[PDB]
């Protein structure tokens, strides 16, 4: 299995199994744990792990709520029913990306340009600045021209700036021409086609990488 | 001293030249283009015109129509 | 023991 | 789910079930909460979570008053009916924004860039920044659509780069639109032209200032 | 639900609801509470809030009178008959603004002309000054030309000037021409419209602010 | 004891 | 309701009911209670209130005197009966006036008016100020409405400022209205008028005083 | 019918706002009176206008 | 307890 | 000062 | 009729 993946926004009310007989584990991608609270006498226990993971065992029965306080500023909250069986793990997607005042002085330190190329490069070459978290990207981002659609892949965030990924699928086989300036939306800050391109065959499954900026709407 | 700005309007129902309702001038702006060029780091920018404020603007009294 | 939560604070 | 938003004016009273079963939030965004206060006995436990918030649990049967106040002095009163079922969390706005925080351009330009933008600014007024005395024009900056005669009135010479200022004559009968980029010759840092462009007609002499760099041949 | 206004002079005598079984609150826009007096053994809890309000709680029936004392120097009296149900927010304006010593210092120091300027900015821009605070507006404070209707919105005072914003309905339909000389009575001391106007359409929903002297009259 | 009301103020 | 008046010569009694259950208050605006004296029994409780007042409660069923002195050095007595009823607020006041306080201009003009006034007042009378050396007049300055001619008489130079005379001719026949701004020209700081213009007739000479900028073209 | 650059906009800086208020006679500290006037003062300046369309 | 008033002065 | 390496090339639907 |  791959951990389920939860995406709340900072005010979630989510309801999943947890296992009464074995532990279980909830991570952040991009955050650490600080504290889990539920019911006294509910969670029989309760331990952070390194990576930045809480692992905690039920043994009590009955649906309760538990609340999730994460160390960057976060809190979200699941509903947990306890069922037999395995241990369950879960990966929790922010929904609204956190402030992170410790990136907006390396991101506000260097220039606009370089920092731009920076974070297309990074995202292009599969290595995230340590101050950016993984985030759940935004359904619409960009402008879809020629009846296309569009499947977002990956997001990280920071403090000012937002990058996602996103594949695009040409679905009128005609052949169109690409654009960066035709996927330009109102807070769409740079535009990057991973492959050249200029063209899109008809059948096409290839993928662009928007710079955004965080809080925009 | 002051800038004593007004040159005042050229030309009860009185109709002194002074103390019109004010207005503020529009402020001049200039674009120019940069030539495409290489960054230290190889990175090579092909970058646009730069509109900018050159001149601000300033009060003004309307002549009186 | 009534209405307590159990809040563990992790260093 | 989502948190449910509740906007209220200061003292403003709003009637939100809670639960007795299991613990409730309430988060103010950009706010902290510094005090809480309900009938006595009504509230088991208060703790106060991270990024604010409070975390509150009820053994109560009956409505009651709880007064929460913010650390910006925003003091809010909720009316709390206890009912069975999950956590509630409620996310707490104000009606009425208290103060508009100016926007903050943090994009910085090249230095490169500002240093032409710098100097064509300079010439355009006139005033000569330092270690500028002044020089004579030459011939070979200005490459010319057709039409066009050259004659250089004025020109800056400094320790890094330099500046020169030649008048186009007025092109025949054709309107000529006018292209900042047809004026280019190799060596030349950046062209601008006076006024705003966009077609001299059967004629009209404009100024154009060409920088190009110094030393370097 | 807003907080209920009670708008007292120093010597009202409101009568007003209070609840024998939930906290209740009242709070002065613009003072700090210092101390509330009842009949000895009437209220049973009396806390002061941090922003300047105070929250108490009757636990007897018979109708009594308090007396709340702020700290600016004011004093009001309310008659509280307690009934059964939720705890009442009110919120006292003064009726007559409070001196404020401390403010006359900032007012004076500078000059009117740029006080004048700096009032009229800052209730227009929505954020008032340290030592100004709110008081109910005047019934009449300017002079009503051609058939004209006025309902004050809000009002604030310091030690010798008050500023107050009046919003004026033409009910004419015909068309007036507007001059701020022509609402000026004694005691108005200056006098901007918002929008720069000069004309008013037959139905106008405006607004106007009025400086004018404390204590004129 | 009727008519008290408990308030904690957080640090 | 608003605190019932009351206007009392020193020594002054005055007939007034007060409250056995509820607490009663007295306050002089503008004086400070600095004492209270009452028959012996008759006032339970006697507190200070804030910007002086007294609060005072009654469990007496008699008509009683009670003598309340300012720190003004006023003293006046009033006959109190106790009924059932809300407190009762009452305000004291003085019959005669003791002093008129001398009203105070605290209006500030702006530094420039101030220096265009005190030169053009020195000029009426003559002396001059330290710095003012005296010079040939100009003819730059008068715009003439007609019928006037300019003779230079005297002028003064500084190292701010310049003030200079001109007297005008009498005009032909019709009487020519004077408006000071009529005579304006660009970098005039101050024009005024002898005397008191209100149209000069089928004749008269009236020197005119007109302020310019010094050093500066 | 294929056309390859990046776009084009023009710069658009918005007007200013100001605010123009009436004063009423006054007598200052040194007592000279001063005639009814009016100060201009500017509350929103002139900014750039962000494109709603880049295309 | 006659006739005594509950007079709070706050700091 | 920078490269200025492009000579630019000799010679919507804006060329 | 307009004053201004």
């Amino acid at each position: 299995q791959s951990p389920a993946t939860i995406s709340l926004p900072q005010g979630g009310q989510f309801r999943l199994s947890i296992s009464n007989t074995d532990p279980n584990m909830i991570f952040i991608p991009g955050d650490k744990v600080t504290a889990i609270t539920a019911p006294g006498g509910m969670l029989a226990d309760k331990r952070l792990t390194r990576a930045g993971g809480v692992l905690f065992t039920s043994v009590a029965t009955r649906t309760f709520t538990i609340f999730v306080e994460t160390a960057r500023g976060q809190t979200f909250s699941v509903v947990a029913t306890p069922v037999k069986g395995e241990g369950r793990v879960y990966r929790l997607m922010s929904a609204e990306p956190p402030s992170r005042p410790e990136t907006r002085k390396w991101e506000t330190a260097q220039a606009y340009e370089k920092l731009l190329i920076s974070l297309n490069r990074a995202v292009l070459t599969g290595d995230i600045p340590d101050g950016y978290g993984e985030v759940k990207p935004l359904s619409d981002g960009i402008r879809l021209p020629g009846g296309f659609s569009v499947t977002p892949l990956k997001a990280w965030a920071g403090d000012q700036l937002r990058a996602d990924r996103y594949e695009l699928r040409n679905a009128n086989t005609w052949g169109v021409a690409l654009r960066e300036q035709d996927f330009w939306k109102p807070g769409v800050r740079a535009v990057m086609f991973d492959n050249n391109a200029q063209t899109l065959m008809g059948g096409g499954r290839m993928t662009v990488t928007v710079i955004r900026g965080n809080g925009e709407g | 001293t002051v800038s004593t700005t007004p040159p005042v309007s050229a030309g009860v129902r009185c109709d002194n030249p002074g103390t019109v309702h004010p207005q503020r001038s529009r402020d001049q702006i200039a674009t120019v283009w940069i030539a495409p060029w290489v960054d230290s780091d190889n990175a090579f920018h092909q970058p646009g015109r730069v509109s900018f404020v050159v001149s601000p603007a300033d009060w003004v009294l309307p002549a009186r129509v | 023991r009534p209405g307590m939560m159990d809040s563990q604070e992790f260093s």
